[PDB]
């Protein structure tokens, strides 16, 4: 019995837009976009999203029809189907430790959704700088296959998978192959030593892997775990396959799997919602004013002037674009027109 | 002995320095008051004439006593098959011409007996007068530290000595490193503790440096020279 | 001096021959002209005494219109450019139209309305974008020395007049379109117990509502900030900047409504 | 002759006291026995 109608001040959100992109993040990037200063309806949301489970922590669902926020940022990736229980509320598995880790102390709500195997792709970039710089260039694997990384290393700018060739030609035992490091970054270490008889045996760091190393004291690469907010570093190099410029073959690379996405004939993704700011902002939800929005042929708020009478379907082409309510000279209201359903009415 | 503490005047009464020309050399250990056991790669043919030879006892700060107050060396009986090129059997027994009567800080220590049945990554202690970091000098007081015992297995790696550890030597230390023993600690007591009673299993040898990674301590296997011992006290007599 | 925010010193001077000019127009609303509809309201054959805030019969205008090639003077930012908006204006603007490669390109200077110009209170922006014209109202942290740059024919300076990483709060965030072969255009601006309205024109004819905002603030000062282009002047071609201005204030007109809602004359009741 | 397990037991190959030990190693300073045990010499002393 009340009529509600109200031309908004900010845009719409589109998320679903985001959210059904043909491009598809694996878990090693996990692409964000935030978003502020618009209108969103959750029902909308959840209706042109293939829905299969949503909850939230921290916060109740209930409280969000209604709620104005200052900022809502959204994070999505594919899931693994073989780590698909690693994305719970606490857990020390490969995906929280390596490539994305759940905030509990903030208001966040968790979304499982699906995506037609049709026109989408995955993306399986590296973000790593150190990686790239030494020659890394793509994984190379079949269609619906998302990557993840179990094993996550850090170094410092001054780091070189390569030894100072002038040094390794006094070695026959364990000789590792060298090369020339760019400029800035120190050499791999390795030293001359004699056990017994061997005059010439050298010994270097980091063997046999990064993953198990008998040292991690002496080895530049250190293990690491993602914070809040933060991608792997990098993966690890075997410095035995590195080494002209120092480039590493494209299998030295360790601490990286893959699996498929496909379940039901369909791709799973994950997605990650964080409200920053509650009962403030200007990003607030539509649901209780967009209830019915239905005007039978009664309290009316008309775009700010308020009252009550009746209406009737009748033919009006007087209105332009920015008119919308009809006036007497007396200074009453005779009619409208309704800006949803391009239908006037007479009061 | 490198990351270790200088040992209090407690009870550890089983380590023996050897004294030749007046200076420290090499250690021992103590298992009956007739008997020293210690390594052969100090007893070479320069050093023959064991009656160049004096042994301490009782005495941790290394400044004690000089040409006198010690015990001769009588014999000096060393593993027939003994290669200086591999380093292997490398096991020497002195017996001295003083009966050691037992007093205060003086007990010797039991051999292991066969079937001691032992863990992999087992606890044991090292203990000798050694350097400090590297290449140092000799410590004038009496330090140990504490080690755990690796496997054969892991030890004949590729990426550690590459097999070159025969069966009767094993492998003690750290594969980080940070502890281990310098040169110095020739003989030196490796012992352990089981059944509240402390056991004699290795016996410092040879090894590349010392507190450093992927090489660690190589120490002479005594089950396998537990025989040879019981035979040539036998036929002393 | 608008803002607070050290973003570029490269050509600052202090130039001493900018006066503002007076035109040798006049205030006329006899045809319409200087009036504006009302909100969202039609009226079909009425006389309606409406008492609003329009601007004096027979009052002259003053160009507020900055053009500059490389230097920027600081007296730009100082007043008589730096004016108060005591309850509003009517801003006649002239649309400059440039020809590249037999292409039309509409440009024209833009308004800042606010207070004090700080990212703690909202402020007002005009900008048209080659036949679109962007209006938002946020929290802008505006520079000390803004301005515009070409994007027709290019210019020698960057376009600096807000500094944020991150998107600021806003409260209104709408594009509207005119159109591009216009001459003249006309705007209304004016506020009362804090709510803020806009009127816009692009023909000779009563203005049309925009929107309507509650800020529940005084605004104070408006500025409209200069605009740095490669070739405009008497070297290139003979082309020009105007943006005439007059105060508005709290009168009571007559207007006249035909058939189909169309306002035919106005009378001020006062000559 | 021989000795099996940490606790001392005398084995061969599946009283005397003194005189055990007397041929089979050291040939004086008997500690004690126990039963099931031939504890030729003491040890095992820690402070
Ligand atoms: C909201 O507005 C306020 C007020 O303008 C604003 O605070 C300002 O932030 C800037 C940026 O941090 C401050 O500018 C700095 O001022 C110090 C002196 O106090 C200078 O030393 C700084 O220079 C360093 O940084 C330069 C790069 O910007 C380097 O080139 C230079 O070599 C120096 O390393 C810098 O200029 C300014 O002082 C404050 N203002 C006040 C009053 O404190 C605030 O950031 C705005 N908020 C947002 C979200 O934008
Ligand atoms: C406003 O910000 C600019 C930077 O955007 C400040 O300009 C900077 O001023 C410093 C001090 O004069 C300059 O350092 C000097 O650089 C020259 C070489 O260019 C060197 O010879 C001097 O010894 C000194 O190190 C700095 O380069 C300059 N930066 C730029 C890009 O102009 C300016 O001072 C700020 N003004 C204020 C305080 O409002
Ligand atoms: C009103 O119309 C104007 C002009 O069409 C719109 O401005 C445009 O906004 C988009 C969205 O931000 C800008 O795209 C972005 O450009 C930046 C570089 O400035 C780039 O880094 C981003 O990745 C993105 O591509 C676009 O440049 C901008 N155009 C101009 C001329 O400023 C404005 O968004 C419209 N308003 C609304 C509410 O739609
Ligand atoms: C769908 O994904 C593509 C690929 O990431 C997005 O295209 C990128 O959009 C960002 C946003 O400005 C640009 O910075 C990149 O340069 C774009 N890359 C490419 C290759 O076009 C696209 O915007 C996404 N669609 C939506 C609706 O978000
Ligand atoms: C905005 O959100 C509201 C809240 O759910 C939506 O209202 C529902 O709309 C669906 C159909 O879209 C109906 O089946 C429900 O009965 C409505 N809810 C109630 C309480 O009546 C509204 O439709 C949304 N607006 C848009 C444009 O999608
Ligand atoms: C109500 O009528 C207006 C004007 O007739 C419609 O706006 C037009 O929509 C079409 C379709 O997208 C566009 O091509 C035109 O450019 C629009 N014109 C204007 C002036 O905006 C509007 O879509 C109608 N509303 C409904 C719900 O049908
Ligand atoms: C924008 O303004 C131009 C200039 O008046 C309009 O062009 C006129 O259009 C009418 C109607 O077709 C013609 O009779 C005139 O001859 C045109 N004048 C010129 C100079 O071309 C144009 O129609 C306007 N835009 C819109 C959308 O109406
Ligand atoms: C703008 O108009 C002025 C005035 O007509 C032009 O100045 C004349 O230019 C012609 C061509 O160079 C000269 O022959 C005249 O002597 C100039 N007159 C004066 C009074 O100086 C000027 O050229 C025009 N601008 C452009 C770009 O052509
Ligand atoms: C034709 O001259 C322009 C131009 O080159 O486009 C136009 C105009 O004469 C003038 N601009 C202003 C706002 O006064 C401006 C200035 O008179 C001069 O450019 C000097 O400006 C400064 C800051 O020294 O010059
Ligand atoms: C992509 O696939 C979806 C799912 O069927 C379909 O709705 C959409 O039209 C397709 N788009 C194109 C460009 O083929
Ligand atoms: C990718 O892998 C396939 C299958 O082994 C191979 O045929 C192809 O050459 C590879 N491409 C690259 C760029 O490595
Ligand atoms: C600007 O004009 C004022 C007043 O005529 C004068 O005092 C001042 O010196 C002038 N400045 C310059 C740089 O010419
Ligand atoms: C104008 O056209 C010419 C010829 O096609 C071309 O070289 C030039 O780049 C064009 N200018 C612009 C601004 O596109
Ligand atoms: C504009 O930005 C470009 C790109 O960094 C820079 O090279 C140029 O100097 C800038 N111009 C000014 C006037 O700051």
């Amino acid at each position: 019995a009340t009529v509600y109608r109200r031309i908004p001040n900010l845009p719409d959100c589109d998320i679903d837009n985001w959210l059904n992109n043909v491009s598809v993040p694996s878990p090693l990037n996990w692409e964000r976009r935030i978003f502020s200063n618009c209108n969103f309806n959750l029902s909308t949301l959840l209706r042109l999203v293939h829905v299969d489970s949503f909850s939230c922590n921290n916060l109740d669902k209930s409280k969000i029809f209604g709620s104005c926020f200052n900022s809502i940022t959204v994070d999505k990736f594919a899931i693994p189907n073989r780590r698909r229980d690693d994305l719970q509320l606490g857990s020390s598995g490969f995906l929280q430790s390596s490539n994305y880790k759940i905030d509990i102390s903030s208001s966040s709500c968790q979304l499982y959704y699906s995506l037609p195997l049709v026109n989408v792709t995955i993306n399986n970039f590296n973000p790593s700088s150190w990686n790239r710089r030494y020659g890394f260039g793509s994984f190379n694997l079949s269609s619906y296959d998302v990557v993840y990384s179990d094993h996550c290393f850090s170094v410092n700018s001054d780091f070189c998978p390569c030894a100072d060739p002038s040094v390794v030609n006094s070695c026959a035992k364990s000789k590792p192959p060298s090369a020339i490091c760019p400029a800035g970054t120190k050499y791999r270490h390795c030293d001359l030593d004699t056990t017994l008889y061997v005059k010439n045996w050298c010994r270097c760091s980091c063997l046999p892997d990064p993953i198990s190393t008998y040292s991690p004291n002496t080895c530049p690469q250190k293990k690491v775990v993602v914070g809040i907010g933060e991608h792997c570093p990098g993966l690890g190099i075997n410095e035995e396959k590195c080494g002209s410029s120092c480039f590493c073959s494209p299998d030295a690379f360790l601490g990286w799997s893959f699996d498929s996405c496909i379940s039901n004939n369909r791709c799973n993704i994950f997605s990650n919602f964080i409200f920053n700011g509650i009962n403030s902002g200007t990003t607030c939800s539509n649901d209780l004013l967009y209830s019915n929005t239905e005007i039978s042929t009664v309290n009316y708020d008309l775009y700010g002037i308020t009252g009550q009478g009746i209406f009737k379907e009748v033919s009006a082409a007087y209105y332009n674009n920015w008119q919308n309510l009809l006036y007497d000279s007396n200074g009453n209201i005779i009619g409208f027109k309704d800006f949803l359903t391009n239908k006037t009415y007479t009061i | 002995i490198v990351g270790g503490e200088s040992a209090l005047p407690g009870a550890w009464p089983w380590q023996v320095s050897l004294h030749v020309q007046n200076v420290h050399v090499c250690g021992g250990s103590i298992i009956t008051p007739e008997w020293i056991v210690t390594a052969a790669h100090c007893v070479e043919k320069p050093l023959n004439n064991p009656w160049h030879w004096t042994a301490f006892a009782g005495i941790l700060r290394q400044s004690f006593m000089f040409y006198g107050a010690g015990y001769q060396v009588e014999k000096v009986i060393s593993h027939p098959n003994y290669d200086s090129k591999t380093k292997n059997n490398d096991i020497a027994l002195m017996k001295l011409q003083k009966p050691l009567t037992f007093n205060d800080l003086v007990k010797p220590v039991c051999l292991p007996n066969p079937g001691m049945m032992l863990q992999p990554e087992q606890l044991c202690w090292i203990s000798g007068w050694g350097a400090t970091e590297e290449k140092g000098k000799t410590s004038e007081v009496l330090n140990a530290a504490k080690v755990l015992l690796i496997e054969t297995q892991r030890c004949n790696s590729r990426y550690v000595y590459d097999n070159l550890i025969t069966p009767a030597m094993i492998c003690a230390g750290f594969l980080q490193g940070n502890v281990d023993s310098c040169q110095g600690d020739s003989g030196g007591p490796l012992v352990t503790s089981k059944n509240n009673i402390w056991w004699l299993i290795g016996d410092t040898s040879w090894g590349s440096g010392c507190a450093k990674a992927y090489r660690p301590g190589v120490y002479g296997n005594v089950m396998v020279f537990t025989d040879w011992i019981y035979r040539q006290m036998r036929a002393d007599g």
